[PDB]
């Protein structure tokens, strides 16, 4: 419960939500 | 009215610093009512609650 | 011979359609049609709908050639009318398209010397291994 | 000057179209911009580096959340008994109950059972504890970070390796038969020798002290004496209980036979001596072609050499050597057709002659893995034959081949795909027709009016090979016969006794059931291989389009004149060829789970009954097994099949969408489209919101692909479902 | 005319609109119900979403002889009223019960009519002329496409809207009847014992007709029964017509899925195979027209979709 | 945009000028065919590739050919 309270929130939002954000940078500019 | 809302929304205001607050900010927004563990909010924190169940090749 | 002036001449009769005009005629390429409708006779909007011509000179305004170009060809064999059309820009220039050279491309005119024209037969084209190692293509040679 | 920077043309694009093919032109190299062969090979190189750094990493987190999150140390301990954990689950989002439902074996959580094999895999290779599982982790994630470096090393203008390099054929043919094959297969007998056997024994054998050990009481006296007779001199006892003590010997290389009993698995001295062998052969032939030394062979002298007399095979092989060397398209055609075969082979000799101790008890694993690597397999075959015409297109030189065996073979290819369209008929209505028969006659109540045609070849063949419940008497069968007479002292005992053990799966006993079912994986085969062919020959040209090879290996058509074209580029050949394989794998894969689940269930009179009719495989397959399945839950309650119904029913949504994208085209969505852009520009308050990038329908070769796609994946997770949760 | 744009964009909202509010509430306790959270699903026990309105027009119907039709003696349908008729033992007719599962598959319904609109309205509207093609009009009723042009123009013709709109219509009208059969057997249909009734399937619709699950087993499974072991029987040819639909519906795949290109290309290597032995037709064999095509394909589609569910009730229903 | 050509085998008919819906084909003279004309692709620019031109040539083979290129703004057929 230490670990993947912290691991498995980041990896389903923090991830694809700066991925999603920068990505989107990339291809529009 | 006008006034207080033109210098309370005035520091926020750049575009820069949205990236450098909404984004690290509301991380410490999530992994803070996301760390916060126990019955009380959400059922999974809370954990098994009762003794395992027997598999289907005589397991544990 | 000239290419025809750019005047203000009023639309033809019409209540008003959806088809019509969107954000791409204000920050992109507008297109006009002209020609000299002898009677009021109706017609069929290339982008819905009904409308009624008017006698003398008309204009009308598209964001597609394709819609001047099915108009004309409407206008053209039904009618038997003779249309001009040319494009806008949204800064106030104008681009004269058609006819270019005052006659219509289907029948021959002196001055149009011939553009991607390959002297061959197509089966005496070179394999595309003979053009890597380029940004060409397989026609050109 | 915008993403995709490798391409203008698609750059220069106003709409969503240039996100799209962006996102698509990423890895055809050739199709950027100012490329040259230098730069193909030296990025294909680096990417190969790339892939290898994810297999690594890949790999390493397996190890990993099995020895972290897992109950390795329960299962080695009781491996008939446990099922093995692959990884624990944190959800957010399940119920109470949900909770307590998947929490199983001697979790303090929900955890979920692995059906990979990687368990019996490790454990028959020697790993005990979590500490190896973590130690080993550690290495191959070392191994990743090494392999990421090397990419980005050689990309350097110090270390950018030059083309005549990459064209040094023979010397990579001589390192990878040599090194790649026989070194590294003689290290892993190292490893069987030093450690997996030791294990078996139960000597558990470390880092710290591997030096330490003698594997063979009179160890490497033997080996350069010429007495290796004595490493076969006592082998493990028929009552040898695996990983511990209790009737273990002492001999290191076998050619025993058959199974280690109570496992049901090769023996590990069996194995030992297969690799040693095989590296041996490896390396003495990977000494073959000329490099620095002077002594080797030509590859160009060998293939020009070999064209026979009186021109049957027309110039033979001239000028082969240069089209391959020039056309990596070529060599990927060859490397994924030998790479889909053996992929296909491994499955078909692994359930049949499993390797690992306490594999094929697990029901679930042998059946996920086998379908597994058909399915891989077939995909592979597929991508072979989409390799071909990119060849065929892009690369042949038609003047440098005339007349080879290859224009030759462009020559006559009327015949070659007319008579593939020929077999596939024949077997197509014959086959139909006799399961349909068969149908007709069980529905009338008269099955003994059924066409049962038993499958004599194979029957005879396993007579061969030495069962004798059929009672043929030849070759292995009969007693009386050198070829029982040479290896009966051998390995033979050993195997006699695993192939008329019924029980397991070594050449299963076949029936009228099993006949029908081969030829209708023979239709598979021949149509796939017709549409693959077709599409190949007819990439450069046809009588509708004899200009074809000018536009290339996708396009969405010629247009609709003269009769019509859409669907008529090589690319959507491979495409329709997809399908096939599907559906021939689909037929394959039931085919197997089937066939096992009756002999497991321990009535295999089931399936030979009603596998001789398509209503017995939608009744007894396809309607027994799924009751349980479709039962996860329902209004009164749950139990743990929960997460393969919610996939089940995920992946036939997923196949329903992939008909929308196949069936429907472009015209319909993009006036659709044109109504919704008017509707949005017109809209207040939303008006103050615009696009950047101009809102299209996607392509035809868009909608093909998203479709096709769609449907794959729609297809694996649906069986996968099903397979896992009606096997466990 | 002048304002197409704007019905077919609206019709296109509420489809979005109805489609998830429909769909979406099945999916919704789907995952809620494999979850654990049956407390948190849509259904007259958790979740409820009454037919408040139906409900008071079935209040107005059997009050009506009463009050608004006084010389009516009973009502016009038992399915209003109550007097639950029954002859030989069997049910008749009798009030038809309505909660959350009716108020779920009646919005899916209405969903699917609106989409049917959707295709063929757009498809009659737009069949002179659109953005795309503005010349439509010129090109026919029955054409198949423009050409790879315009970025690809594939089915913009009106027949090929009345084309996609039959698959809609096929899948709408589908629901309808299975909506219809399960209903009858569950909270209608069967035996009638002391004082009491038994239901052909136990009145199972309304705790599992709630999820797709439910359906996927309490109707198409647990139903199929009688169908496919309708062998050795009087009903075998059901069992026979049962597959051989699931025959034709699934080739119909190989004409819709597939384009006439590479079928000419085969057509070419079997025409030099018979050339090859001086067996070549005087009339050129050509495949059919991308419209053909299409036209085989839905009509393989509909005859197999519907001879299966035929075969399925028919037997079902009998035994 | 979309690459057009015309190859000589052209007799001049005049078919694939009448048929196109942008005006990218004309008609020039030349002294090759019994016509004494051939047709040309001066406005590629504007060409969508629907390939109704195509559809229209009665050369065996067909002698105008449109390739499928880069793709832009008029090419792909946009009022918006
Ligand atoms: C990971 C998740 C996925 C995230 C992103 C991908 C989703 C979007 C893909 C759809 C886009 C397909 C497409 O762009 O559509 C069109 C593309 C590109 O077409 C190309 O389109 C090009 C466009 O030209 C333009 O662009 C060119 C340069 O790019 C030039 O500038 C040129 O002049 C200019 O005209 C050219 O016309 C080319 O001739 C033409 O080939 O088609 C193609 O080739 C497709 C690209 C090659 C794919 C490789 C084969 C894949 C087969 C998969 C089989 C199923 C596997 C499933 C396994 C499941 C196991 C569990
Ligand atoms: C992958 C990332 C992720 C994360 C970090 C979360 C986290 C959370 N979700 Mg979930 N959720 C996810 C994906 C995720 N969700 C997805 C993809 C969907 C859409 C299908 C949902 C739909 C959803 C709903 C509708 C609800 C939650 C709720 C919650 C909360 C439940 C526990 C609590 O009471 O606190 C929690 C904050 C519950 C909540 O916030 O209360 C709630 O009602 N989630
Ligand atoms: C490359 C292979 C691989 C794969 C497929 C996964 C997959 C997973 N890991 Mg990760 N993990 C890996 C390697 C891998 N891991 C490695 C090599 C390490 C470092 C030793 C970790 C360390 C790690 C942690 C610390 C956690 C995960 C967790 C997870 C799960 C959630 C996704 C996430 O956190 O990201 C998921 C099952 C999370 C989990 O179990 O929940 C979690 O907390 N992983
Ligand atoms: C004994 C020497 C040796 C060894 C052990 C290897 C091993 C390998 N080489 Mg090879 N290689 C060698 C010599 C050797 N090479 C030589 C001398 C050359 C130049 C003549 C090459 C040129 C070469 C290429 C071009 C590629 C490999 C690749 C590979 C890898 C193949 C993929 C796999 O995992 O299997 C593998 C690790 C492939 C890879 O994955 O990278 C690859 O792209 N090798
Ligand atoms: C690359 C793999 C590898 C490596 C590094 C080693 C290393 C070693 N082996 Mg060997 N060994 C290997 C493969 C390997 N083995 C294989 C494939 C076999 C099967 C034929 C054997 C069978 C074997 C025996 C039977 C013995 C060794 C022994 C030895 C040691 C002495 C060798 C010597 O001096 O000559 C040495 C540490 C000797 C020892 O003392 O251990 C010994 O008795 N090995
Ligand atoms: C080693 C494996 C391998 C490699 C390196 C490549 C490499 C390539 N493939 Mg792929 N391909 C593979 C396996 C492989 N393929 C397999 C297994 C299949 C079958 C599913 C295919 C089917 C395939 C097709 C049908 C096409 C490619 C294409 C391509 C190119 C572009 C892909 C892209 O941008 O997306 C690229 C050179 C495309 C191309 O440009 O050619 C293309 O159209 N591939
Ligand atoms: C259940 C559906 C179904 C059925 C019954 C058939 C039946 C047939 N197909 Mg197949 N086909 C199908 C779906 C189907 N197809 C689908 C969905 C596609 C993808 C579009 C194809 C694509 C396809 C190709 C490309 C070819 C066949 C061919 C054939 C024939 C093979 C010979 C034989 O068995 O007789 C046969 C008429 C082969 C043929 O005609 O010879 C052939 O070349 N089919
Ligand atoms: C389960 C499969 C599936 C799914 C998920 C969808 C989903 C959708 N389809 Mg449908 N569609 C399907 C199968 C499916 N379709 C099939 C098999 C076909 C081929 C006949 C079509 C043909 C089709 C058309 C022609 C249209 C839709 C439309 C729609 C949309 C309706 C609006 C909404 O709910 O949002 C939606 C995205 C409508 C839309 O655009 O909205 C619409 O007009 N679909
Ligand atoms: C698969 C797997 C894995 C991995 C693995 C690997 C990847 C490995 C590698 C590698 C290894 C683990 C290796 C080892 C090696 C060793 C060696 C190699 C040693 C040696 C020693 C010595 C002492 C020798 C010497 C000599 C002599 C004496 C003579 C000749 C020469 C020489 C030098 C050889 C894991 C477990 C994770 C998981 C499971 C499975
Ligand atoms: C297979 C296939 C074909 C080829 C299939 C054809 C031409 C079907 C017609 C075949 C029948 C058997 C021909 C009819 C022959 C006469 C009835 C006479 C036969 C003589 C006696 C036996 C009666 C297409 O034309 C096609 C077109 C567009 C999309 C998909 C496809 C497609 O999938
Ligand atoms: S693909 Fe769409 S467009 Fe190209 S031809 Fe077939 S139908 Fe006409
Ligand atoms: S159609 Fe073919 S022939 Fe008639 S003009 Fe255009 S090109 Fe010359
Ligand atoms: S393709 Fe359509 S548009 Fe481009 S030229 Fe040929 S006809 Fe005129």
């Amino acid at each position: 419960s230490w670990a993947p309270s912290v691991f498995v929130p980041l990896t389903g939002l923090v991830l694809p939500a700066i991925a999603m954000a920068t990505l989107f940078v990339y291809i529009e500019k | 009215q006008a006034k207080f809302f033109t210098q309370a929304t005035d520091i926020i205001s750049r575009r820069e610093s949205l990236r450098a607050l909404v984004a690290l900010s509301g991380i410490a927004a999530i992994v803070t009512y996301g760390l916060k563990a126990k019955d009380a909010d959400l059922p999974i924190t809370k954990g098994p609650q009762t003794t395992g169940e027997n598999g289907k090749g005589g397991s544990v | 011979t000239v290419p025809t002036l750019n005047p203000d001449t009023p639309s033809p009769i019409f209540g008003g359609s959806t088809g019509g005009l969107l954000r791409k005629a204000q920050t992109e390429e507008f297109y006009v049609i002209t020609w000299e409708a002898k009677k009021e006779q109706i017609f069929e909007m290339p982008t819905g709908g009904a409308a009624i011509m008017r006698q003398g000179p008309n204009l009308l305004k598209f964001g597609k050639k394709e819609q001047c170009l099915a108009l004309t060809t409407q206008l053209r064999n039904k009618f038997k009318l003779t249309p001009c059309f040319y494009r806008v820009f949204p800064d106030g220039k104008v681009q004269y398209l058609h006819p270019a050279d005052g006659v219509y491309p289907e029948k021959v005119n002196a001055g149009r010397v011939g553009a991607n024209q390959n002297m061959r037969r197509i089966g005496q084209n070179v394999n595309p291994i003979k053009v890597k190692f380029s940004g060409r293509m397989m026609s050109p040679a | 000057k915008l993403f995709p920077k490798f391409s203008q043309g698609l750059a220069q694009d106003p709409t969503t179209r240039r996100i799209w093919y962006g996102l698509a032109m990423a890895h055809d190299f050739e199709s950027h911009d100012g490329m040259t062969e230098e730069n193909l090979y030296q990025k294909i190189f680096a990417s190969h580096f790339g892939q290898l750094s994810i297999i690594f990493l890949w790999t390493s987190g397996n190890l990993f959340h099995v020895a972290w999150q897992g109950n390795f140390e329960q299962w080695v301990t009781d491996p008939v008994h446990i099922r093995p954990i692959a990884h624990a689950i944190w959800d957010p989002h399940f119920g109470q109950p949900a909770v307590e439902a998947f929490t199983r074996g001697g979790a303090s959580g929900p955890v979920n059972i692995s059906t990979s094999g990687v368990y019996q895999w490790w454990y028959t290779i020697g790993m005990r504890t979590n500490q190896d599982l973590y130690v080993g982790s550690v290495f191959l994630a070392l191994v990743s970070a090494i392999f990421l470096f090397a990419g980005w090393l050689h990309l350097q203008p110090n270390f950018q390796p030059s083309l005549s390099w990459f064209k040094d054929a023979e010397s990579r043919l001589n390192h990878h038969l040599s090194g790649l094959f026989g070194v590294s297969s003689l290290a892993w007998t190292g490893h069987l020798v030093h450690v997996a056997i030791p294990e078996s024994r139960g000597q558990h054998v470390g880092w710290d002290n591997f030096l330490s050990v003698l594997p063979h009481p009179q160890g490497l006296t033997p080996f350069f004496t010429g007495n290796w007779a004595a490493y076969a001199q006592s082998p493990d006892t028929a009552s040898h209980v695996f990983g511990t003590a209790q009737g273990s010997g002492q001999a290191i290389l076998t050619f025993l036979g058959g199974f280690h009993p109570q496992t049901q698995s090769l023996w590990l001295t069996d194995m030992a001596h297969h690799h040693l062998a095989i590296a041996v052969i490896f390396i003495v032939a990977g000494h073959m072609y000329r490099t620095n030394f002077g002594i080797g062979h030509r590859m160009q002298a060998i293939l020009e050499a070999h064209t026979p007399p009186s021109g049957s095979l027309g110039a033979g092989h001239k000028g082969l050597f240069d089209t391959v060397n020039n056309s990596l398209h070529f060599q990927l055609g060859l490397a994924l057709a030998s790479v889909g075969t053996i992929t296909s082979l491994v499955a078909q000799h692994m359930y049949s002659l499993p390797p690992y101790a306490f594999q094929a008890i697990d029901f679930t694993t042998q059946a996920a893995l086998y379908t597994h690597h058909q399915y891989i397999a077939g995909f592979i075959m597929c991508g072979a034959f989409a390799h071909g015409a990119i060849f065929f297109i892009r690369d042949y030189d038609p003047e440098q081949n005339k007349g080879n065996v290859l224009a030759r073979m462009l020559d006559h290819k009327e015949a070659l795909i007319s008579h593939l369209s020929w077999v596939s008929l024949f077997l197509g209505f014959h086959t139909l027709g006799l399961y349909v028969h068969n149908d007709v006659m069980q529905a009338f109540g008269t099955p003994e009016k059924q066409i049962l045609i038993e499958p004599v070849f194979a029957q005879w063949i396993q007579a061969a090979h030495g069962k004798a419940l059929y009672g043929f008497d030849f070759l292995l069968s009969s007693k009386t016969s050198a070829a029982f007479a040479n290896g009966q002292s051998l390995w033979l005992p050993g195997w006699l006794d695993a192939i008329n053990n019924n029980q397991n799966s070594l050449f299963l006993t076949i029936g009228p059931g099993d006949f029908l079912v081969h030829h209708a994986i023979a239709l598979g085969l021949h149509t796939t291989t017709l549409i693959l062919v077709k599409g190949a020959l007819d990439a450069r040209g046809s009588k509708l389009m004899p200009d074809k090879k000018d536009f290339g290996y996708s396009f969405p058509c010629d247009g609709p004149g003269r009769g019509g074209t859409c669907d008529i580029s090589a690319y959507d050949a491979f495409y329709l060829a997809v399908f096939w394989m599907l559906n021939t794998i689909g037929w394959v894969t039931f085919y197997w789970h089937w066939k096992h689940l009756t002999l497991w269930q321990g009535n295999v009179a089931q399936f030979d009954e009603s596998s001789t009719y398509l209503m017995g495989w939608l009744r007894d397959y396809l309607w027994l097994n799924s009751s349980q399945l479709i039962n996860g839950y329902n209004p009164f309650g749950m139990n743990s099949l929960s997460v393969w119904a919610w996939t089940f029913l995920f992946g036939h949504l997923i196949y329903a969408t992939g008909f929308m994208f196949l069936i429907s085209w472009r015209g319909y969505w993009q006036e659709l489209i044109e109504t919704l852009v008017w509707a949005h520009e017109k809209t207040p308050l939303a008006n103050l919101v615009y696009w950047k990038d101009k809102p299209v329908a996607l392509s035809i070769v868009q909608a093909r692909l998203v479709g096709l796609a769609h449907f794959s994946v729609g297809y694996i997770f649906t069986y996968a479902a099903f397979l896992i949760a009606s096997t466990s | 005319i002048r304002h197409r744009d704007a019905i077919i964009s609206h019709l296109n909202w509420v489809c979005i609109f109805l489609g998830f509010h429909s769909f979406g509430l099945y999916i919704h306790n789907d995952t809620m119900s494999a979850l654990g959270r049956p407390q948190d699903m849509f259904s007259d026990t958790a979740i409820q979403l009454q037919p408040v309105f139906a409900q008071w027009i079935q209040n107005t119907h059997f009050l009506a002889p009463q009050l608004t039709a006084p010389n009516a003696l009973a009502a016009t349908s038992l399915t209003w009223g109550g007097d639950l008729v029954a002859v030989g033992g069997k049910v008749a007719m009798m009030p038809i019960s309505l909660g959350t599962s009716d108020f779920m598959v009646h919005h899916i319904h209405a969903f699917t009519i609106h989409v049917t609109v959707l295709i063929l309205l757009k498809g009659v509207l737009f069949a002179r002329s659109s953005r795309l093609i503005p010349d439509k009009a010129n090109l026919g009723f029955r054409f198949p496409c423009d050409g790879p042009g315009r970025g690809g123009t594939c089915q913009v013709s009106a027949w090929d809207h009345v084309f996609l709109g039959l698959f809609w219509m096929y899948n709408s009208l589908s629901i309808v009847i299975f909506h219809f059969s399960w209903k009858m057997q569950s909270d209608v249909w069967g035996t009638v014992t002391a004082s009491g009734v038994s239901h052909i399937t136990g009145g199972n619709f309304a705790q599992s007709a709630n999820t797709i699950n439910g359906w996927l087993r309490d109707f198409l499974w647990a139903q199929s029964s009688q169908v496919i072991q309708s062998y050795g029987s009087a009903l075998s040819a059901y069992g026979l017509i049962f597959l051989g639909a699931h025959f034709v519906w699934a080739f119909s795949l190989m004409f819709l899925f597939s384009g006439r290109g590479y079928w000419q290309e085969l057509i070419e290597s079997i025409v030099w195979a018979h050339n090859k032995l001086k067996v070549a037709p005087a009339i050129q064999p050509r495949a059919l027209s991308i419209t053909q095509g299409r036209a085989v394909g839905v009509a393989h589609y509909l005859l197999g979709g519907i001879a299966t569910t035929w075969s399925f009730f028919l037997a079902r229903i009998i035994s | 945009a979309h690459i057009v050509k015309i190859y000589d085998t052209c007799i001049g008919c005049t078919q694939c000028v009448r048929a196109c819906p942008l005006d990218v084909l004309e008609m020039v003279p030349w002294d090759g065919c019994k016509a004494s004309q051939m047709a040309s692709a001066p406005r590629t620019e504007d060409c969508v590739g629907c390939k109704r031109c195509e559809t229209a040539c009665p050369t065996d083979f067909l002698s105008v050919r449109v390739y499928l290129g880069s793709e832009s703004t008029r090419s792909m057929g946009l009022s918006y």
